[PDB]
């Protein structure tokens, strides 16, 4: 070898760490974007689960009312 | 050749690594995929719901 | 040997080409649930609303 | 500078329905924390506020590929009264989505029949000076504006000045200046006479503007009008005019967008 | 000329080790943030389940409320 | 309040001197023993330090009338970059003459031309609050600002919150609240979220600002910062969101003025 | 308190060697019969234990003087991130050889250029670690209401090698004890030549909320041959009559209902597991 073939070496590992942190930042991008969706499905599912309660004492009110 | 052959092993284990990443990126692509289905679908029920709920909110308070 | 530099650079290449779609279905995902989040709220507040009109109602009937 | 963006327009007289496709975008300025904009491109058509098209949100690149079409059924006849509006959008998942940038294609210029293909800079929604002296002698009904200096000029420069006497929104008089070549700030001191009335005093506009100077199509820098319905450093200048008779007023004055002006002269 | 070409050789060789170690702490750094990742799209999957069944009751309600409505009227 | 200086302005074209009159002052304060002082008006030109013109003394009067002139042969076009400076002193035979007021004139906004004669307040050269909650979660990068309660704003009042997100000294994100109407205290209870990466935490300016709603001109109340160069209870509360993750901390805050506020901003 | 060595260290640049002389020992405790020991000195390279050497043994010495020296053909530049371990031993005819201390000396902290010569004070060895070295991630979920239990098999990693020359091939089998009995078998997929094997699979189980403080989970990861026994690589177990960790998951795993929580578990040999089972 010489010193050009481990500079192309050496470059093309650069290469690699590179393209290996663009991998990582992705990952941790895709786990705060998840997490924060993970939240707005906590508020999601409390407001139904409160419009489930509301729906059911309104139908047990009417069903009492009709009869 | 220490220098070189410890460098071999460092990427021949991040040469593991990165399998296992792509699986775990497929997985996760996959599920991702099939639960924004079920979005869509929850979506179409909670508008069916809503209009529902507003529409017998209409005639009940109509009777009133 | 190249040929395991460079495979394992194929390799990232696709797991990165396999993550960043991932990533905009996510942001996907991000509209879907924020949509899901505002539709929630108005359904909930309906519902409150058909629940009181519901409590006269049976307080009229009965 | 807020980037541009690389679109293809063709019409279907088959299916009756325009087809206008998004290709990509480039050198987008980056507005948020990280460094780099999440861009999604919104397409609509103006004439009607039908929901809009918006293609994918791509996570952090400020060289965003869509390469997305969309389809508006629209016949031939509509169409020339209609507007397209291609607008670049940033994402943000905790607040509103600021713009980027925003295009609008008249659809009434528009070549349809060839493939079209272009490359169109993003504006944002949002978006020198010349110093003259005046002087009006009641008695003998004469007006001298002065042409002194001016300062600060945009580059590509080549500057003269132009003075136009209007009233009642018509333009009456025109004059104009010695062109002087590449100067950041061209000394004239030009004068120049009118005839005007007392009685009509109180109804002339006075309006200077510097222009540049290509051999073609005649450019604009800037341009600043004084007298009626002026306000600021104009109507100081015009009441002192008329407060001191047979005597020359010199003031510096801030060149201002011929939209706004003309757009205050559009009273009549 | 060339102890200075050695020492570079020798350079580049430790320079593209340490190299190669950052990558396996990225690659792991990425491998843990993958895997809770996983862990986050499990629980909010169940948690859209939940949300589904919320769904499916709320309309079989409202469809007996619609009942008893077009009973009464 | 210092009282009221009401003075006299014109200018001289014929001898190219500026004619500064000093007509009388009002309502002026006692700083003396007996109940009364002893006024006298201080007049000169900031441009240059000439000797300072001064008026005559009159001995215990809170309403003197002084009606002297003073004459500044200068030339119009030196006449723009000048500044009037119009103080009123109080006399004392053992010590010091206090400054009773102080006015300061801009050359470039006066219009000379017309008799200018004016009454004008003299000011003091030496010179509420609101309470939110902060959370921050370094995983999600999810900024929560709560804005919670306002307390002992000032009367003309008209409330209403506004949040403002700051980087490198350029305003990014602005939010907003409800109106809410003839109040001392307003409560809010208003949440807002901002996308935040864990790699710029430490570069990270949030101002909360509090204002008065007119239909018109925005007043203004009071302003606050945190994070970036801040200190006291402000950085205190910024290290404890920072501290403490997933987790809000609520805390009052003293609103100060803008100048302070947006002096400790321009540091970029 | 057995006493303190003095040795020599130094470098050769001339030749690219190190010089390493044991000079003597003193104040050596005595663990033979006479009142005296048989102390010998094994020296060589702390960063790979590769040629190890060892001096004369002396006969009912607590001051044995060796005077020897050992050259390690070693370059300047790897010897930065290399150490010297001494370690003095006790010799027995009829035994195992004790140790009677042990020395370490980092090469960044040895100054070369002057013959250095000193007397360091020893120090009692550090006690074997365990050999399997291997560690399992899953998750776990338990819903109280409906009773089930949602074990997700994750990834393993730092596995030990079980086959020859190679990798191994790992494959994830679960039961569930109770009073020692194993109720469910459940299995992964078989992930061949893998270090660190991953999986991501979910499996669940019916346990009412009565018997929640009574159960038993056992993970094992073991290695596949097609041809006679499946040996077993590590196993761990959480729930009942557990500690350490794995209590710890458990007791998150209750803490949080309708939430599954990932932890990482170290395998340990199946004899002292099973034989924590079968108590109770
Ligand atoms: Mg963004
Ligand atoms: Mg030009
Ligand atoms: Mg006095
Ligand atoms: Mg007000
Ligand atoms: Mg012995
Ligand atoms: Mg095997």
């Amino acid at each position: 070898m010489a010193l050009s073939e481990i500079e192309t070496r050496h470059s093309e590992i650069i290469k690699l760490e590179n393209s290996i942190r663009e991998l990582h930042d992705m990952f941790m991008d895709m786990a705060m974007l998840v997490e924060s969706q993970g939240e707005m499905i906590d508020r999601i599912e409390y407001n139904v689960e409160h419009a489930v309660d509301y729906v059911e004492r309104a139908v047990s009110d009417t069903k009492k009312a009709v009869k | 050749m220490a220098r070189e052959n410890e460098m071999d092993e460092n990427l021949e284990q991040v040469s593991g690594i990165i399998g296992n990443l792509r699986h775990m990126a497929l997985d996760m692509g996959n599920e991702i995929d099939t639960q924004n289905r079920q979005i869509d679908r929850i979506m179409e029920k909670a508008d069916s719901n809503k209009t529902r709920i507003d529409e017998a909110n209409q005639r009940a308070t109509k009777m009133l | 040997s190249n040929r395991r530099l460079q495979q394992t650079q194929a390799q990232v290449d696709e797991v990165v080409d396999i993550m960043r779609v991932n990533v905009d279905k996510v942001l996907e995902r991000d509209q879907k649930l924020s949509e899901l989040d505002d539709r929630a709220d108005a359904l909930q507040a309906g519902a409150s609303q058909f629940e009181t009109s519901a409590a006269k109602l049976k307080r009229k009937y009965w | 500078k807020l980037g541009k963006l690389q679109y293809s327009l063709d019409y279907d007289f088959q299916n009756n329905q325009l087809l206008v496709g998004i290709i990509q975008a480039a050198e987008l300025p980056a507005l948020d924390m990280g460094g780099t904009s999440d861009p999604y491109v919104k397409v609509f058509l103006l004439p009607d506020k039908k929901k809009k098209f918006e293609t994918k949100v791509h996570r952090k690149t400020l060289n965003p590929v869509f390469n997305e079409q969309f389809t508006f059924k629209v016949p031939y006849s509509e169409l020339g009264g209609k507007t397209l509006v291609m607008a670049v959008y940033d994402f943000d998942r905790f607040s509103k989505h600021d713009i980027i940038g925003e295009f609008k294609v008249p659809m009434n210029t528009v070549d349809f029949g060839h493939v079209t293909e272009e490359w169109r800079d993003l504006q944002s929604a949002e978006k020198g000076d010349i110093c003259f002296s005046l002087r009006y002698v009641p008695t003998a009904g004469k007006l001298t504006v002065v042409i002194l200096e001016a300062k600060n000029l945009k580059k590509m420069s080549d500057p003269y000045v132009k003075i136009h006497l209007m009233q009642n929104g018509k333009r009456l008089k025109k004059k104009k200046t010695t062109i002087k070549k590449n100067t950041l700030n061209p000394y004239y001191n030009e004068s120049f006479s009118f005839e005007v009335p007392f009685e009509q005093i109180q109804k002339v506009q006075v309006v200077v503007t510097v222009l540049d100077y290509d051999k073609g199509k005649n450019d604009a820098i800037g341009k600043v009008f004084v007298g009626y319905n002026s306000t600021g450093a104009e109507l100081r200048h015009w009441s002192d005019m008329l407060a001191n008779p047979r005597r020359p007023i010199a003031q510096w004055h801030t060149l201002q967008v011929e939209e706004e002006v003309d757009a205050m002269l559009a009273v009549k | 000329e060339l102890e200075e070409m050695q020492r570079r050789a020798d350079q580049l060789a430790d320079e593209s080790l340490e190299s190669t170690r950052r990558m396996l702490q990225l690659v792991e750094e990425s491998k843990d943030a993958g895997i809770r990742t996983l862990v986050m799209l499990d629980e909010q999957g169940e948690q859209l389940d939940r949300v589904e069944e919320g769904m499916n009751h709320i309309n079989q309600d409202m469809k007996e409320a619609e009942k008893n409505l077009k009973d009464l009227g």
